[PDB]
């Protein structure tokens, strides 16, 4: 309950998801995904994962720049749609907002079971560790162990990326 | 499960729903695929950080890598379809029936 | 005095897009002989711009 | 989900015909809703009013079949004084089948539905009596 | 009445008619992914509650 | 496409499947599926011809959706138990999500819609690969997690696949759509016995693969993709149509042919588990597959259709490239029933 | 005779024929030796001979 | 299914609706056999507009030739019947 | 907490500047004044029409190359491991395959813009 | 379910464990081996038929290779199958021995003491 920071950030994450899940103009959809990426970076930072949050935010900024460039070329639609420009898009957006608020209310003051398990709230601060030691970042050491433990992971990831270059060059060849 | 986990799972469900309910633009659906990847990344990072599984800290990064390969694939296809129709509408993909 | 073998009127029953033609499905057409449809010559418009006077 | 099946199954056969008929009507209405959902998804109805009309038609047909089946099967099991007899389910089966024929307004569908729904219902009663398993848990 | 009409009607002709109708219903999909991905959504939702909500 | 590029894409597809098959970590299985799909997309587009682009886009969307649900199930399982090893799937919601993702990947009903379209839109070699090699990885995953699989859901999808494949095949004049619906029905047969015995699943997969390879190679040999185009083959190569007729009869499941062995072996297994209604319905439903195989046999081999004059020129030329494994595949798909007990070598 | 001299003709490809026959005889010899070894090992383990 | 089996009666009804939708023609005065120039006092330019209205109504291009002769509604009906192959 | 205050302060300052810019001066907006600018003559078509990308393949390639910086960014921490021989082999392996990807795209004319 | 997939002491990809050497090998005149050879001969005949060659006498070296390969594979296939059935029998007997209360030996009455109903046919 303290400062409700994590809950606010997760709610904004869901709201951004609703925004691009409404399927309006891609320029707008891209903006909603950028908002979600930044807010998810904030969520991960609030848990000790600085590197992972920053990396995902950077990756999605680059990907959304490419998507914007592609939208101006192949998804232009002379009158592009905002959330209030069409009854279907507005209806989907309102449905998403209402469904999120209903789930939050049902899980907040009482303790309902939705699909898997239940929740009482209590704030996400309860489940922390209390561990007190270290001259390093555990997240950084875990990510850096990719080059000593994850040799097989590096092999398959590098092969997949090289093959991805070959594959994209094959698909767009045409003829 | 705390409220943050359910918010992340709801984000994944909204994105999956967004992917499934097609409108007109193909790119709008590729964006929902990207959103599903983002939700998975956040969920797995939260679980991994919480339980202090140090080795697992590299798996979301891996999860990101194959997210790009899937996006770059999709955009590639979106080019060819557009080059056939001058439009990325999924209505045009009706040459093959069931 | 000859065994009956199928003729054109018999063979044409299998030439359709579907085995059982239906009011809606009778307008389906068989695929091209090679799997190549006529090129959809979509008019990709060239942007028109005014360069000058100002 | 599973609750609707046990709501029907918990009531003893030739008793409380109103509650048995209500449970069967709920099961039929759920089946009609599922059919309507899939039909609307795979064959769009060209406007919202037509979709609502088609959904209402399918759901009402299914719920009517369920109500008639439950009512006649319970009544037959109660007047003949012979519960645990598949003939009650056969009679309910053509109750529902004739209802379907009336709803679609055709005699041939009605007679076919008598035969097939009655046979299926009698078979389901036999399976309940003898413990036949549709989905069998693995044991060997 | 019996051999050429009704015995044909009950066993083989009824079976052929039913299978033909079911085949036409199953195979008459226009090939639009917007329709059967919505079908997929309905299927997924049913599985989560009908078979998943009672284990 | 360059032959070296084609070769390396084929090796990448096979490598992704083998990565799925040798992994104990869920993340590596997911990576294997991703790597398989990435190299699979350009193979479907080898000949450009916009129908191939449509088939590749539909396949990509289906498989990417399935991959996302698979990853979500993996993460849910990890959340409820800090486990990455592929095992009995400690969470039931995760198990349902995983089963649905794998059913989408295999094309089981009701996730079956994409198979006929993608198969019709690609070439016959691509269809051969899609309907034979692409089933190995998902079925190998399902064998591993079979103990935690919910029988009611898996068997519902199996019965739906058998019914829908049988009904859909009846309406088809195109050979690739017929093959797709046959594939859906055989997938349903494979997955019906999976919760009871994975050796029967493997046996059915192997017999189906040899039969499908023989059928696709016989359709490549006589460059026919329609019923009327196949009806000309009696007047150019009668032996090919005779072998096609025997293979079609075997695919139908008629004894004493090879096709019969899996069904015979599955029904028996289901009777040891007190399942009687299910095998009876499955066996009676397989008669639809037999019917639309018999109709093709009538068209191509058991009667002679009219031919064309230019066919005379084709009488002067021979099939240049030969498929070395076609004779073995035909014999294996027909005359193998007397060696049924050797199935014990699969467990 | 033929118009194009049809390169695979009355003199067969003797390298391929030799390889095929050598493979068949090698497989047969290996199989007989393997069966002899299997019988000897089976009798040795079971205390028969 | 595609468009219904259009008949001559439908063609005549649509053509007469188009003519009665024209401002320069009083509705109840015009008949099926009324010559455009003589009966309604319509100039050559007016006829051009009417033919263009027919092209919009029935969705097919009527060349400048074969439009110089459609001078009464009945000839329009005959021309559309010939172009669309309608006999009954 | 300090960074959140900093972000709020920066956004508030920028928004206040926009508000002053829009509310302080005298506005005389009319139709000719607000019309789109194309050098004195009215635009022919819409600015919302498809605008071709000639570097589309480089843009797709940038997506994969951008993900490789994510794999190479933890390299400073990986140099602190005891298995330096294994680490250095993996770091060089990833950069060699990255260069090979660029070599394949370059030789196969992938870096040339469409005409 | 996999009945023997995880049997203790099982080598992952062996195809023929050492203990299988304790079993009598199949005879070279095994009727199953003769059927494998017949399958190879049929494969060779079909090979001649598809290639449009004289079916019975076209390539004797190729037909011989077909027969030899089929017989060679069938021998090891038969060895593995026989070993796997022997393992099943071994485990079933050992389990019956180790669970006597689950397979109780029942003293059997004679037909003079059993009372079977008689159903006349008339
Ligand atoms: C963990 C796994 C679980 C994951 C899932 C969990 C979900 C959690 C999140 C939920 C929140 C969702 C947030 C965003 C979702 C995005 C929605 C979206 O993108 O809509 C696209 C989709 C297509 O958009 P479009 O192509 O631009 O518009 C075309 C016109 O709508 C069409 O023009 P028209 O005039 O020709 O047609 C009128 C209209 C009218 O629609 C109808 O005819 C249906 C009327 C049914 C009456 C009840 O449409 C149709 O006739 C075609 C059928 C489509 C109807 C919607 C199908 C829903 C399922 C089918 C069952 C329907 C109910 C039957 C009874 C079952 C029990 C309720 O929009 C719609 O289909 C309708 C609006 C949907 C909004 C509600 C979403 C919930
Ligand atoms: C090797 C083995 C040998 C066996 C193989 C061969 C034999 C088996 C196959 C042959 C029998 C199968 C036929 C069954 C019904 C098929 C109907 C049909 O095709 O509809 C399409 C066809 C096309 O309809 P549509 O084109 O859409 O509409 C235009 C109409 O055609 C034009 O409209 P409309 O104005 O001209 O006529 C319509 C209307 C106006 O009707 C009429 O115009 C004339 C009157 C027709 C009905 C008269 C029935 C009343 C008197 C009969 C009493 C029983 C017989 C005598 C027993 C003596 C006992 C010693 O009809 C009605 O309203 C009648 C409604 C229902 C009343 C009858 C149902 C009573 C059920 C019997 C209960 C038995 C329980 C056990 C008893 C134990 C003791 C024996 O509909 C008809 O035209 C036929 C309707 C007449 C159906 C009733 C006649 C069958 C009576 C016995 C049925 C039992 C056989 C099945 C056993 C299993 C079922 C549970
Ligand atoms: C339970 C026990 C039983 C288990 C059963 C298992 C399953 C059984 C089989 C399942 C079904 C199989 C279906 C196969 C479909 C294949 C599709 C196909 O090839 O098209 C059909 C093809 C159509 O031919 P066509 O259309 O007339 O030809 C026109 C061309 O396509 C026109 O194209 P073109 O002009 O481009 O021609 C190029 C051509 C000509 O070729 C060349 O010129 C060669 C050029 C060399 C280039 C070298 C490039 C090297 C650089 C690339 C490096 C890549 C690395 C990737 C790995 C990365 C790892 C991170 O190349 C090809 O045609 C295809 C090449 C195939 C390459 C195979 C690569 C194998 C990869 C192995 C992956 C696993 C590795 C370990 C992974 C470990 C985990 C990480 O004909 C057939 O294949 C007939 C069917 C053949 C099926 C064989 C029967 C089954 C197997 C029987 C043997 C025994 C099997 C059991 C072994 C047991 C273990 C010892
Ligand atoms: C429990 C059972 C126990 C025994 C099993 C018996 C079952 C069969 C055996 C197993 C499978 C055999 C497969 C290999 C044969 C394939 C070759 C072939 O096609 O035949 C053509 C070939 C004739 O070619 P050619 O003489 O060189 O020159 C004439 C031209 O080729 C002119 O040729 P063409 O191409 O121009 O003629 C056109 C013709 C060409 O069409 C055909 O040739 C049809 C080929 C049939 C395909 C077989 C499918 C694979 C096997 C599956 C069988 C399923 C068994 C289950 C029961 C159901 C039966 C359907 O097309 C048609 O006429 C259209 C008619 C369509 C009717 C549809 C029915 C077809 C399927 C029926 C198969 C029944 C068995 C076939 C008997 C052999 C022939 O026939 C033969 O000469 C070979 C036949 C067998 C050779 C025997 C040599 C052994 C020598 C004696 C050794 C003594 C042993 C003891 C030692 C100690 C003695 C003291
Ligand atoms: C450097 C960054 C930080 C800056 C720090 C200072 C922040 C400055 C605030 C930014 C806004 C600058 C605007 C300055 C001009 C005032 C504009 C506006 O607010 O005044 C009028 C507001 O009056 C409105 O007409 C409404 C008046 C009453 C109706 C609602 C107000 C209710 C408040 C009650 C007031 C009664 C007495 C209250 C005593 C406390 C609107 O007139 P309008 O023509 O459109 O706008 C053009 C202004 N022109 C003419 C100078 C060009
Ligand atoms: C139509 C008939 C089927 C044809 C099949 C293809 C024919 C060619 C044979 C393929 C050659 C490869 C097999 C033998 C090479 C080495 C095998 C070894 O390395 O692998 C062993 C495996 O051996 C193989 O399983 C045996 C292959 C034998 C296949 C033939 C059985 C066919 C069924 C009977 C039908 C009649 C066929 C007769 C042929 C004419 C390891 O066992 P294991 O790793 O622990 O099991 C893995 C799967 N588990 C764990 C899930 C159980
Ligand atoms: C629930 C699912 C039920 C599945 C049960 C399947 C029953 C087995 C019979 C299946 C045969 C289906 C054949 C069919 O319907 O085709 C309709 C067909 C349309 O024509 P085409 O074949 O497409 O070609 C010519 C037209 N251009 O019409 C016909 O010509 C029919 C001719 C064949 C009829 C033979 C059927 C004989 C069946 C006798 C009774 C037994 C049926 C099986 C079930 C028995 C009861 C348990
Ligand atoms: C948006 C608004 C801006 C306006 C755009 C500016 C348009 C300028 C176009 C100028 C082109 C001409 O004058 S073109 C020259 C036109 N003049 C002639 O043809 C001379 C002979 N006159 C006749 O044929 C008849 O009087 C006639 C009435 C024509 C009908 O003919 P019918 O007997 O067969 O009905």
């Amino acid at each position: 309950m303290t400062m409700y920071i994590a809950f606010i950030l997760s709610t904004i994450f869901v709201i951004g998801f609703v925004g691009f899940s409404s399927k309006p103009s891609p320029i707008y959809g891209g903006l909603g995904l950028i908002v979600s990426g930044g807010v998810g970076c904030g969520i991960v930072l609030n848990f000790g994962g600085s590197f992972l949050g920053l990396m995902v935010f950077l990756i999605y900024l680059g990907g959304m720049l490419v998507v914007f460039g592609y939208t101006t070329a192949m998804a232009t639609e002379m009158y592009p749609e905002v959330w209030v420009s069409n009854k279907t898009v507005f209806g989907a957006f309102v449905s998403g907002l209402m469904m999120e608020f209903c789930m939050v209310y049902y899980a907040l003051k009482e303790e309902e079971v939705e699909i898997i398990f239940k929740f009482n709230g209590l704030g996400d601060w309860v489940i922390y560790d209390t561990g007190d030691s270290g001259f390093f970042s555990e997240e950084a050491m875990g990510i850096a162990a990719l080059y000593s433990y994850g040799t097989w992971l590096v092999i398959v990831t590098g092969w997949s990326l090289l093959i991805g270059v070959v594959v994209i060059m094959e698909i767009t060849r045409g003829n | 499960m705390p409220l943050v986990y359910m918010n992340i799972i709801m984000a994944f469900a909204i994105a999956l729903a967004g992917l499934l309910m097609y409108r007109s633009h193909l790119m709008s659906s590729l964006l929902c695929l990207e959103g599903m990847m983002l939700s998975l990344f956040i969920m797995s990072t939260l679980i991994i950080l919480n339980t202090h599984f140090t080795l697992a800290n590299m798996m979301p990064i891996i999860l990101l890598v194959f997210a790009a390969c899937e996006a770059a694939l999709g955009l590639s296809l979106l080019v060819m379809v557009s080059n056939t129709y001058g439009t990325d509408y999924v209505q045009n993909l009706n040459l093959l029936q069931c | 005095a000859r065994q009956w073998q199928p003729d054109v009127e018999w063979a044409e029953q299998f030439g359709g897009a579907v085995m059982y033609p239906t009011k809606e499905t009778a307008h389906w057409k068989p695929p091209p002989w090679n799997d190549v449809d006529p090129p959809k010559d979509t008019l990709v418009s060239n942007l028109t711009l005014n360069f000058g006077p100002q | 989900a599973k609750t609707l099946l046990h709501k029907y199954s918990d009531i003893p056969e030739g008793t409380e015909c109103h509650r048995k008929a209500y449970a069967s009507t709920s099961i039929g209405g759920a089946t009609g809703l599922i059919v309507s959902a899939y039909s609307i998804a795979l064959k769009p109805p060209a406007s919202f009013l037509e979709g609502v009309a088609r959904t209402g038609r399918y759901t009402f047909t299914s719920a009517a079949i369920g109500a008639i089946f439950g009512l006649t099967s319970c009544i037959s099991a109660q007047v003949r004084e012979k519960p645990d007899d598949p003939l009650n389910y056969f009679i309910g089966g053509c109750a529902g089948g004739l209802t379907l024929g009336a709803r679609t307004r055709s005699y041939g569908i009605g007679a076919a539905a008598c035969a097939y729904m009655g046979l299926t219902a009698a078979l389901v009663k036999m399976g309940q009596l003898e413990g036949w398993q549709v989905f069998a848990e693995p044991k060997v | 009445l019996l051999d050429l009409i009704w015995l044909e009607t009950i066993l083989p002709k009824t079976t052929s008619f039913i299978q033909m109708k079911m085949s036409i219903m199953v195979s008459n999909q226009k090939g639009l992914i917007k329709l059967y991905f919505l079908s997929f959504l309905i299927t997924i939702m049913i599985s989560m509650t009908l078979f998943n909500y009672h284990e | 496409m360059n032959p070296i590029i084609y070769t390396t894409l084929i090796m990448t597809v096979m490598s992704g499947t083998m990565l799925v098959m040798i992994s104990s970590h869920w993340l590596l299985i997911w990576i294997g599926f991703e790597m398989n799909l990435l190299a699979m997309i350009p193979v479907l587009m080898k000949n450009f011809n916009p129908r191939a682009t449509e088939a590749a886009t539909k396949y990509f969307l289906t498989q990417a959706t399935a991959s996302m649900m698979l990853m979500m199930a993996i993460i849910i399982n990890l959340l409820y138990s800090g486990q990455w090893t592929i095992t009995k799937m400690f969470n039931p919601v995760a198990m349902t999500m995983m089963t649905m993702a794998l059913a989408m990947k295999l094309g089981l009903s009701p996730f079956h819609f994409w198979v006929p379209e993608v198969t019709q839109g690609i070439s016959l070699q691509a269809g051969l690969l899609l309907l034979t090699w692409q089933k190995l990885a998902p079925l190998s995953v399902l064998c591993q997690i079979s103990q935690s699989i919910n029988p009611n859901l898996m068997l519902t999808m199996a019965m739906l696949s058998i019914l829908i494949g049988g009904w859909g095949g009846l309406n088809q004049t195109q050979l690739r759509k017929i093959m797709a619906y046959s594939s859906i029905a055989h997938m349903g047969w494979m997955t019906a016995v999976l919760p009871y015995n994975t050796t029967m699943t493997i046996l059915n997969l192997l017999i189906y693969i040899t039969m499908t390879l023989a059928m696709f190679m016989l359709l490549i040999h006589s460059s026919a993709t329609t019923t009327l185009s196949l009806s000309h083959t009696w007047n150019k190569m009668p032996v090919i149509t005779s072998l096609m007729m025997v293979t079609l009869l075997s695919m139908g499941g008629l004894p004493p042919l090879s096709g019969f062995m899996p069904k015979w072996m599955i029904i028996q297994e289901m009777t040891k588990n007190e399942s009687i209604i299910m095998p009876t319905l499955m066996a009676m439903t397989a008669l639809l597959n037999l019917y639309f195989y018999m109709r093709l046999a009538y068209s191509s081999s058991l009667t002679m259709f009219p031919s064309t004059n230019n066919m005379k020129m084709k009488w002067q030329f021979e099939h240049t490239k030969q498929m070395k494994l076609l004779p073995t595949m035909i014999v294996l798909s027909t005359l193998v029933l007397p060696m049924t007990p050797a199935l014990s070598s699969l467990n | 005779k033929f118009y194009i001299r049809e390169p695979p003709h009355g003199s067969p490809d003797w390298l391929k024929v030799g390889l095929t026959l050598g493979t068949s005889v090698f497989l047969w010899i290996y199989l007989i030796k393997q069966h002899k070894e299997d019988v000897l090992e089976y009798k040795r383990r079971n205390g028969l001979e | 299914s595609d468009a219904p089996p259009l008949t001559l009666e439908a063609i005549k009804d649509r053509v007469l609706y188009v003519l009665k939708l024209y401002d320069k023609i009083d509705p109840e005065k015009l008949s099926v056999n009324s010559h455009f120039m003589k009966d309604l006092g319509l100039d050559s330019l007016d006829q051009v507009e009417i033919i263009m209205a027919m092209e919009d109504e029935f969705g097919f291009e009527i060349p400048d030739i074969d439009a110089e002769k459609l001078m009464c509604p009945q000839e329009i009906v005959d021309y559309i019947a010939d172009k669309k192959d309608v006999y009954e | 907490m300090n960074i959140m205050l900093t972000l709020l302060t920066n956004v508030t300052l920028a928004s206040l500047l926009v508000l002053i810019a829009f509310w302080l001066p005298q506005l005389n907006a009319y139709s000719e004044k607000t019309s789109p600018y194309e050098c004195g003559f009215d635009p022919m078509g819409s600015a919302r029409l498809p605008f071709s990308m000639k570097f589309f393949l480089v843009a797709i390639t940038f997506l994969l190359f951008d993900l490789e910086i994510a794999l190479l960014l933890p390299l400073p921490w990986a140099s602190q491991t005891n298995n330096l021989k294994t680490m250095l082999t993996m770091a060089l392996f990833l950069l060699i395959l990255l260069a090979a990807s660029l070599a394949y795209e370059w030789t196969q004319k992938g870096l040339e813009w469409a005409e | 379910m996999t009945m023997m997939s995880g049997r203790p002491g099982r080598v992952p990809l062996q195809f023929l464990p050492n203990e299988a050497r304790s079993l009598p090998p199949p005879k070279l005149t095994d009727p199953r081996l003769v059927y494998m050879g017949f399958l190879g001969y049929c494969s060779g005949l079909i090979d001649n038929a598809i290639r449009r060659r004289p079916v019975v006498s076209a390539g004797l070296h190729r037909q011989l290779l077909y027969v030899t390969s089929f017989v060679f594979f069938g021998y090891y296939l038969l060895k593995r199958q026989d070993y796997m059935y022997a393992l099943r029998d071994h485990d079933m007997f050992a389990y019956v021995k180790s669970h006597p209360e689950d397979f109780p030996e029942k003293d059997k009455k004679t037909y003079g003491e059993i009372l079977e109903e008689f159903h006349p046919v008339r």
